[PDB]
Order: structure tokens, then sequence, then C-alpha cells
């Protein structure tokens, strides 16, 4: 369920950088790669937003 | 003829003759089930 926030290895906040994220592999043509371009460097927690599950939007839709 | 009851018979979930079958992915939500259950099951005494 959403973003995990804070990398598993090191601290680097990831809870900014999905809202974001999302609105290129899937607009702007930019390739896996593009994550590159909000300080992805290290393996790492890089592999946080990449290895993700939006288990959100298709659980929010159980209104009571 | 007669048309009479004759006992009950325990339905399988996801069926020809079932109460979903052919219903929408935007429409099993509403009823609180999960468009990934397969059926296969049947929920008798309130189990599966
Ligand atoms: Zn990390």
């Amino acid at each position: 369920m959403i973003i995990p926030i804070r990398c598993f290895s090191c601290g680097k906040v990831i809870g900014d950088k999905w809202d974001t994220y999302l609105t290129l592999l899937q607009e702007d043509n930019t390739e896996g790669e593009a994550l590159d371009k909000l300080g992805l460097q290290r393996y790492c927690c890089r592999r946080m937003i990449l290895t993700h599950v939006d288990l959100i939007e298709k659980l929010l839709c159980y209104n009571p | 003829p007669s048309k009479v009851f004759i006992g009950k018979i325990p339905i399988m979930l996801r069926s020809t003759f079932c109460i979903l079958n052919g219903v929408s992915d935007s429409e099993l939500y509403d009823l609180n089930e999960c468009p990934y259950d397969q059926g296969g099951y049947f929920i008798i005494n309130g189990s599966e």
C-alpha cells in the first residue's frame, strides 16, 4: 500500500519521489532509466519505487 | 404437475448459474468481492 517512504537500506526519502515518478514511465516517453533523473545513483533504494505495487487505488474502492 | 421443493443444493461460486458469472470488474467491488478470486470453492456453513 503506497510507496514505503524512506528506502529500506539508506534514508533517502521516497514518499515525495513517486507522485512525480509515475508521471514519466507513463507520461514522458523516458525509460525505467528516467528515475536516474531523481537522484537515484545507489542500488539501492531506487529499487524501491521500481519494485513497488500500487495496492491502494485497487483497495480504496470498497467504500463503507 | 406440482412444482414441489426437494431439499437444497450448495452452489459453487463463479459458475454458469452463480450470482456473478458475467459481472464486470468495476461491479465486483460494489459487492465486496475481489476481481482476483477465481471461484473454485463452496461457502457452506460460512467457511470456504
Ligand atoms: Zn536506499
